[PDB]
């Protein structure tokens, strides 16, 4: 059971798709490319949609004031927003995840960017 | 002289068709890399830098690193200067971890640990905290290769 779609990212404004009724027991599977600009994908799945930009914007408000070390607050938000994500488990900065059905029910898949820095002048997340 | 660079090497038992080099695996292993029976060797260097007052950001090259490496980096400021803020990104940018202040704060340290096939990583050093002109300040950076004991090092700088 194999399923493609094709989407674009706009500043940070992620996709939402629906997972309705899964079984337990279920494998699911993700992997996100970058076709096109410099986009840096990143996977997330959860029961209950919420919109995640709310809680990832304090992510960026906090290391654009200081050191902060992103790379751990990150984490740290998205354990707590995901039942489970990836940044960069595939070819490049592109992400690949496993996640195996807890119980039964429906489920949302999370597409979207992740905060990076491309510069080597200075740091700017 | 002697001579460097890249080989492959095709191992057979009862296998006559090796001599030929076209030899495709096949079968059950029977030989392993020896290296990984003990310790790697250490990589050690040391280098002075000086943030000027237009020179405040620095960023350094590092080679590819096999996986399973890991590295280290310490930097000491060589007097009153005051400690810069470190941390470690890929050749494009993605930051990978942050400089620690110890506990007895004169120092701060870095550590990391390779994961994928092959790494480029970049040490960034800046002394960017505000806009003071403080002058001349002058740091002393240590870094190290599979060589976790940076601390004290005793040796000079080993390897390459």
């Amino acid at each position: 059971r194999v399923q493609h779609f094709t989407g674009y990212i706009e500043d940070g404004r992620g996709i939402f798709y629906s997972l309705p009724d899964m079984k337990q027991g279920d494998i699911i599977y993700a992997s996100m490319q970058n076709t096109g600009g410099n986009l840096d994908p990143l996977v997330g799945i959860m029961a209950e949609e919420i919109d995640p930009a709310v809680s990832l914007g304090q992510v960026l408000e906090k290391a654009l004031a200081s050191e902060n070390d992103l790379i751990s607050e990150l984490t740290a938000v998205a354990d707590r927003i995901f039942l489970g994500w990836d940044d960069d488990g595939g070819k490049g900065y592109s992400a690949s995840l496993e996640f195996t059905i807890p119980r039964d029910g429906t489920y949302h898949i999370f597409a979207g960017s992740t905060i990076t820095n491309q510069r080597l002048d200075k740091f700017q997340p | 002289t002697y001579t460097t660079g890249s080989f492959q090497l095709i191992l057979g038992l009862n296998a006559p068709q090796v001599i030929s080099g076209e030899g495709e695996p096949e079968g059950e292993v029977f030989a392993s890399l020896a290296s990984l029976e003990i310790k790697p060797e250490a990589h050690v260097q040391e280098l002075e830098i000086r943030l000027d007052k237009d020179t405040r950001y620095l960023t350094q090259h590092t080679r590819n690193l096999q996986p399973g490496d890991t590295f280290h980096a310490l930097v000491e400021p060589i007097g009153e200067a005051p400690l810069p803020r470190l941390r470690l990104t890929d050749s494009g940018g993605k930051p990978l971890a942050f400089g620690l202040i110890d506990q007895p704060g004169e120092s701060v340290e870095l550590n990391y640990t390779c994961d994928q096939d092959i790494c480029e990583l970049v040490v960034h050093v800046d002394g960017t905290d505000g806009q003071k002109d403080s002058g001349e300040a002058v740091y002393r950076l240590l870094v190290g290769i599979n060589a976790p004991n940076l601390r004290e090092s005793g040796q000079t700088p080993v390897g390459s």
